[PDB]
RNA sequence: GGGGGAUGACCCCAGGCGGUAGGGGAGCGUUCCCGAUGCCGAUGAAGGCCGACCCGCGAGGCGGCUGGAGGUAAGGGAAGU
RNA sequence: AGGUGGAGCCUGGGAGUGAGGGCGCGAGCGAUAACGUCCGCGUCCGAGCGCGGGAACAACCGAGACCGCCAGCUAAGGCCC
RNA sequence: ACCGUGAGGGAAAGGUGAAAAGAACCCCGGGAGGGGAGUGAAAUAGAGCCUGAAACCGUGGGCUUACAAGCAGUCACGGCCCCGCAAGGGGUUGUGGCGUGCCUAUUGAAGCAUGAGCCGGCGACUCACGGUCGUGGGCGAGCUUAAGCCGUUGAGGCGGAG
């Protein structure tokens, strides 16, 4: 159950533990949705082979949520007469590992 | 027009407080350091902010090399042959695996190794 | 479980400190010879705040002896603000810091 | 046009190209404005104090520093300067002109001069109960020349008059009539 | 800036974006005057005390405890902010 | 001519500093002496031209800091600890 | 009040409650002050007794502390402790990892240059008449003094020297 395949950033090493993933407002949208995900990691059931390999078939996981900023501030300030505040980004729509 | 500021400056203050968990002797309260120490602080997480990522580039580093070498050789040798590939290619995940799964890792550290020599 | 107490206490509050830090959580009567018997003032007033203590209860609070102090503390409070010899100029007072005294009295 | 006539079942006035027309907000306001502006008071903080008695802000190489501004209740920094000049004349053609397009807005009610005659305010609860609602709620009254007797006590008073009784009138938001004569200070339009 | 914007907004890419005196634009709370066919509150005005929803933000909202009586303005105005 | 692309010109409101140094080079002085000063050509810093390096070191080599902690190639500079 | 021989200076300090019903009596105690009862909607509303924040002194508890450096700290990983926004976070840190405070004036500043011990409240680009550009808008000949009259609200409207 636990594949690493890679998206448009590694963010990789899972199978069904549905993983923060980064934005993708295009075919997200879709909710509990289906959507392929190229691969290049086969690590299933103690046998793997070339990511190279695997470049070929690979996976889909259910556009799940969109997880909203997890908290995170980032107090921008120096000596020198610069401070300012912004909290958290990233997200992200969260979606499980549909392993194939 | 009066200006009774009050209330509302005692506030702020209280903000940055806030901003003030239970740090250093003091500070802890201090209405000033208080205040400053944050400044500090800060920026200091920021730097710290893009830091980090970095600490990790490493981590992996090591970790990484505990493995590398382990079946017998370095990460300017892998490197060399990983990138001799073709439709695979990373790194990141690659460590926090050869300790994972041995066997997973064991692998490519061949298809690798070849790659190479 | 009772307790006793007393603020606008001229003392220092320091000093007193040292008081109970001693007699402390510890058996009634027994203490009751700490503070009987031990030195430094404080001690005559402390000893006092036991008495109207170990009474409230038995009295109103209630089992004797059993008794002791679960705890006990001081704070200070209102000053004294004192005057004194002028820098042979400009004033400088001192503060005898009044002096708060409560403390436990609860059965074993 | 709808220039309604009351008396209700009576007759029916024209609309005067005047009040017709569109709507100029901004003088709108304005108008106002150049009200209220004239028409509030003044004030301040002391002369003699703020600026009252001797001082010997203190020689120095001592440990220290320096009959002004800066150590309390004293001094002011720049306060209520009752010679604070108030008033706004806003002007002539400016004001009119407001009340004007003013009332246009107005318009969006026609009283009869037969009632510059009803003599009780509770004929009112009368020529009342003739047409209510809650617009009647702004109200607003006035006759044409020399008020609506009694007309002008009640739980909404308020009489100008076909002349004298502009925007700060009611311009605001409100909702009222006027006697003939009123429309008497159309012509003042 | 530019390709169509329905009021939003959406898409491309060009295109940067470190900045003190200092120049231009935009917003935030503070005590007051409207009550532009505005009024909440003894089952709390407000200040206080504490917080892992809303905002780039300066603030918001909102819930728990406190406390004895107020005052809030959906919008424009004013200033001892 | 112009590949460029985004500086240019006039009218007009609001400004700030009106005394700087550091480095390379070409000159002046100077014991071709000084982290000396004095003029020039480019850069440099400007209390943030914040980060890398050279141990540490504005500053000299590379670099232009909108934001994204567990991506990827390199610069200068390095790879026995 | 208070310092000044004098002329003169010249402060601080208001708030219980609906009303006292303002705490008879009993308790330890020389008392003050503390324990009960009683008023009471509440007395942690209780006699300088409304709200009564901070600084600062206490009393217990969690975590933490004796081969260890820096105000800071913030990034990583770990154990104990609680999960009224539970498979995610709270708090505390053992290590290691990268780190020179903060303000004015400065060519240049960690600073060993100065500014400040700590907290709370006051405390610093304003108003008027002119002039000056820009803009929101009313007529292009545009526009009003002072005053006369009208004025719960008090309603502006006439005034034509300039």
């Amino acid at each position: 159950m636990f594949a690493i395949i890679q998206t448009g950033g590694k963010q990789y090493r899972v199978s069904e533990g549905d993983v923060i993933r980064v934005e993708s407002l295009q075919g997200e949208a879709g909710d509990k949705v289906e959507l392929k995900a190229l691969f290049v990691g086969g690590e299933q059931t103690v046998f793997g082979e070339d990511a190279g390999k695997y470049t070929v078939q690979a996976e889909v996981v259910e556009h799940g949520r969109g997880k909203k900023i997890y908290i995170r501030k980032y107090k921008s300030g120096v000596q020198y007469r610069r401070r300012t505040g912004h909290r958290q980004n990233f997200t992200a729509i969260k979606i499980l590992g549909i392993q194939g | 027009p009066r200006a009774k500021t009050g209330i509302v400056r005692r506030r702020r203050h209280k903000k940055v407080l806030k901003r003030a968990k239970g740090f250093w002797g003091s500070r802890s309260k201090q209405y000033r350091n208080a205040f400053q120490t944050l400044l500090n602080a800060a920026t200091y997480e920021y730097r710290d902010r893009r830091n980090k990522k970095r600490d990790f580039r490493r981590l992996w580093i090591q970790r990484i090399n505990a493995g590398a070498r382990l079946h017998g050789m370095n990460y300017s040798t892998f490197i060399n042959g990983l990138k001799r590939a073709n439709i695979d290619l990373n790194r990141k995940v690659l460590a926090d695996i050869a300790a994972r799964e041995p066997e997973a890792f064991k692998a490519l550290v061949d298809a690798s190794r070849n790659a190479r020599q | 479980e009772a307790k006793a107490i007393a603020r606008y206490v001229r003392i220092s509050p320091r000093k007193v400190r040292l008081v109970v830090d001693l007699i402390r959580g510890k058996s009634l009567e027994e203490a009751r010879n700490i503070l009987r018997y031990t030195n430094k003032r404080g001690a005559y007033f402390v000893a006092k705040v036991l008495e109207s203590a170990a009474a409230n209860a038995v009295n109103n609070h209630d089992l004797e002896d059993r008794l002791y102090v679960k705890a006990a503390y001081v704070d200070e409070g209102p000053a004294l603000k004192r005057v004194l010899p002028r820098a042979r100029g400009r004033a400088d007072i001192i503060k005898k810091r009044t002096s708060h005294i409560t403390v436990i009295l609860g059965e074993k | 046009m709808e220039a309604t006539i009351y008396d209700n079942t009576d007759g029916e006035v024209d609309l005067p190209d005047v009040f017709e027309t569109p709507v100029r907000s901004d003088l709108i306001g304005k108008a106002v404005r150049a009200a209220q502006a004239n028409r509030k008071q003044d004030y301040g903080s002391d002369e003699y104090a703020g600026l009252r008695t001797p001082a010997e802000s203190f020689g120095s190489g001592r440990g220290q520093a320096h009959r002004v501004p800066q150590a309390v209740k004293g001094r002011s920094a720049h306060p209520p300067k009752t010679e604070k000049d108030r008033s706004l004349d806003l002007n002539d053609k400016e004001r009119q002109l407001a009340v004007r397009s003013a009332l246009a807005a107005t318009a969006d009610v026609v009283v009869s001069d037969d009632f510059e005659d009803l003599v009780k305010t509770q004929e009112v609860v009368s020529l009342l109960e003739a047409l209510d609602v809650h617009a009647d709620i702004d109200r607003l009254f006035v006759t044409s020349d020399e008020p609506s007797t009694a007309a002008r006590n009640l739980a909404g008073a308020d009489v100008a008059t076909a002349s004298e009784v502009n925007t700060e009138d009611l311009a605001p938001g409100r909702l009222t009539v006027f006697t003939e004569s009123a429309l008497a200070e159309v012509a003042e339009r």
